[PDB]
């Protein structure tokens, strides 16, 4: 397929009809529409790898959602991307002040 | 007499929230606030639960940031109990209103 | 309806082999890839109404001051070969 | 280099213009430290509207619309 | 009298945007050189830039100096830029 092709997975036609569909420009730029896919398909696996080494962290098989919390929130340069909206049933990063210790 | 000293189980017990990840507020007196603030503008609202949860995770996400932010703030002076002056100085400085 | 749940699937499958996921992850993940590429497009949108005309330069360069420059670099970079990859 | 080039005296009229006439010993490095944190960051959004407008020289139109985005 | 100059020619007092312009222009050039080297930069627009960052640094210093006298203190310590930084979301 195209994604095969390209070397891609994500489905690139689903986003082509969905950016038609928005009509930010008359005519899209088809020479790479899967362009801004790929983009995507890279961020996602970093999103993903994170998540993956937070649960395995935890001895947890499945994703926990604190743990993509965690995941996403330790990444300075992820929470510098998205730093403005929180996760459903997320959580904080344990952070207790050292001179408020007895 | 089992007692410790005053701020020796706070440590603990901050501790065990950070950890958890739970609703921190009743559902039901949520729906009470929510109902009340919301009969205001119009009849047969007929809201469904999955929003009243929505903005629930929402308003305690946002008053657990304030909350650290004002404790930043209130340790920057030599202070370790909370004082309206810290709550006001969180609200204007980042303009929220 | 057309779901995405296959492709961050099979990402996962090809990242993780043995992790599972779960059923409000994977409504986190829908909604973060969904307004990702919504943010990024009409980036591209307003970069296109930026030059003073009615392709992939746009959103490269719309990638590339929208995300941090660190993971910007390999973005467009996987891009491209991506692209090669696909132009025969 | 030339980073040094703004001088003691200028941070001390740009303190006064803020009010209050307390100056610390190195506030001037803390506001050197701030605008090598903020004007590097809006010379680098000009310089991607420089690459996303094929000019090799900057313009009003294009340095100020990748300066609004601060905020 | 000694007032009513102070109340005359003192009903205008404004204060002006400081930063000298070819300290200002040299340090830009210098960073921009970096970025992309032999890069010219045009003699317009550059005010503008000298206002905006002027305009964010005052506006730095009046936190600054709200987080002072907070401290009952009118001097500044490197933890209220910091904290000022950090709060204010960057």
């Amino acid at each position: 397929s195209r994604s095969a092709k390209a070397g891609l997975t994500f489905p690139v036609g689903r986003v082509h009809r969905l950016l038609r569909r928005g009509n930010y420009a008359q005519r899209i730029g088809s020479g790479a529409p899967v362009y801004l896919t790929a983009v995507l398909e890279y961020l996602a696996a970093e999103i993903l790898e994170l998540a993956g080494n937070a649960a395995r962290d935890n001895k947890k098989t499945r994703i926990i959602p604190r743990h993509l919390q965690l995941a996403i929130r330790n990444d300075d340069e992820l929470n510098k991307l998205l730093g403005n909206v929180t996760i459903a049933q997320g959580g904080v990063l344990p952070n207790i002040h050292q001179n408020l210790l007895p | 007499p089992h007692r410790y000293k005053p701020g020796t189980v706070a440590l603990r017990e901050i501790r065990r929230f950070q950890k958890s990840t739970e609703l921190l507020i009743r559902k039901l007196p949520f729906q009470r606030l929510v109902r009340e603030i919301a009969q205001d503008f119009k009849t047969d609202l007929r809201f469904q639960s999955s929003a009243i949860g929505a903005l629930q995770e929402s308003v305690e996400a946002y008053l657990v940031s304030l909350f650290e932010d004002t404790n930043l703030a209130a340790i920057h002076a030599k202070r370790v109990t909370i004082m309206p002056k810290e709550i006001q100085l969180a609200r204007r400085l980042r303009g929220e209103r | 309806k057309e779901t995405y749940s296959s492709y961050i699937y099979k990402v996962l499958k090809q990242t993780h082999p043995d992790t599972g996921i779960s059923q409000k992850s994977m409504s986190i993940l829908n909604s973060f890839v969904n307004d990702i590429f919504e943010r990024i497009a009409t980036e591209a949108s307003k970069l296109a109404a930026y030059n003073k005309k009615s392709s992939a330069r746009e959103i490269q360069t719309a990638v590339r001051l929208i995300l941090p420059g660190e993971l910007a670099k390999h973005a467009v970079s996987e891009g491209t070969r991506a692209v090669t990859k696909y132009s025969s | 280099d030339n980073i040094q080039g703004i001088t003691k005296p200028a941070i001390r009229r740009l303190a006064r213009r803020g009010g209050v006439k307390r100056i610390s010993g190195l506030i001037y490095e803390e506001v050197r430290a701030v605008l090598k944190s903020f004007l590097e960051s809006v010379i680098r959004d000009s310089v991607t509207y420089t690459e996303h407008a094929k000019r090799k020289t900057v313009t009003s139109l294009d340095v100020v619309y990748a300066l609004k985005r601060q905020g």
